[PDB]
């Protein structure tokens, strides 16, 4: 899980 | 003379909330986007599309929670976001 | 007149900008998951008879200049609008591979007066990308 | 488990980001007035979503400003909906 | 799928009806507004909602009614709508007195700040400016 | 007409  | 505001017919689906982070796997894809092709999949012969928009909001809200090992970034949680500016329903088919 | 007309001969164009890896120069790390995206994205619209465009890292220029020339289309004959923005963004901004721009930039060449061919038609912006820094730790249920 | 914080939420706005929203002196608000009449027409029968939208074509199709300042004059509006649901709202049961 | 409406009550109704506004912020009397008010008060009372109209409201009183509001029980409520009348800019709504964010106001209904609404739709219908773009529209 |  990462963010953008 | 009859004229439309040059601003409509726009539909804006944000994948999250004003001010927040979007969340995506790296092997999946991102909640969103994986969320909106299933609901379009199943469902765009036959829903409208605000309502297939809720679908997705339903479905990033309740499926997904974030897994980290950085304590900061675990556990979280994400809304999408619909911007109507449409006039119309939308339907994807045609009879 | 509840529902937009939607047999106009073609349904209409799918751009979809993904863009993976960004300069260092930006401090954004390579959007893994991303191509998992565009692909399901691509065959999605392909099922709905969409046109559909997959365009990787643009910058911020070359995605201005895509937009351009889509909205100079003739779309006439094509009863939607769709575009796909796949990237590291803000609040009201979108990243090209060198840096961000304002999704109101993009998103007025297909405004009413500045696209004919696509007036009182559907234009929809599907947008995976982040807007801010906040995090929504959720509430139990 | 867990919802968003975030979720569930409905912002109905009357105008576009950026945009001037428009009241008229005499008959109260442009879309004011076409939500009061839109509810009214079909909160028994359409999603709240579908009911929006019809106001929001009420808006964008039935008004247009009348200005003696040409800079006000003949201008638009298109309503805004921003919506959180994670589910269809009926105002019946 | 769809909302849960069937709770003893619809919910609250809040209107809060800016019109008149102090010198010092220099915003002109919002003329018309009191129709809509009281459309709106018919309109939701005939859902059945518990509407509670309020007027003149300073940016205190804005907020402290939205927290005051915000800490009631909901529980045997269906739903939540706030509708708010006045002057306003980019996320931003007027009090008679200036300016409070709107994000100020919907965090009192957060899921996790309102359990008693936790789950259930929460509305604010917003008429109030955004900025000052005018849309000059197209010819159909 | 006017504007809020």
């Amino acid at each position: 899980d990462m963010q953008x | 003379c009859h004229k439309i505001p040059v601003e409509a017919d726009f539909l804006y689906a944000y994948s999250t909330a004003p001010g927040y982070y979007s969340w995506r796997n790296s092997k999946d894809g991102s909640w969103f986007i994986q969320s909106l092709c299933a609901m379009l999949k199943q469902y765009a012969d036959k829903l409208e599309f605000m309502h297939i928009l809720t679908r997705v909001n339903r479905k990033v809200a309740t499926e997904f929670e974030s897994f980290s090992f950085d304590a900061t970034f675990h556990a979280k949680k994400q809304i999408p976001c619909i911007v109507s500016m449409l006039t119309k329903e939308l339907y994807f088919y045609h009879h | 007149d509840n529902s937009y007309k939607m047999d106009y001969p073609e349904m209409g164009l799918c751009i979809i900008i993904n863009n993976k890896n960004f300069h260092k120069s930006t401090g954004m790390t390579s959007r893994s998951g991303t191509d998992v995206d565009a692909a399901n994205l691509r065959e999605t619209f392909r099922n709905l008879k969409y046109e559909v465009r997959n365009k990787n890292d643009l910058t911020r220029e070359e995605i201005v200049e895509l937009m351009r020339d889509v909205s100079k289309e003739d779309h006439s004959k094509r009863s939607s609008f769709v575009c796909v923005l796949l990237s590291h963004g803000e609040e009201g901004i979108i990243f090209g591979t060198n840096g961000p721009v304002d999704l109101k930039k993009i998103t007025n060449f297909f405004r009413g007066d500045r696209c004919r061919s696509l007036t009182g038609k559907p234009k929809l912006f599907i947008i995976q990308a982040c807007r801010g820094t906040e995090l929504d730790c959720g509430i139990e249920t």
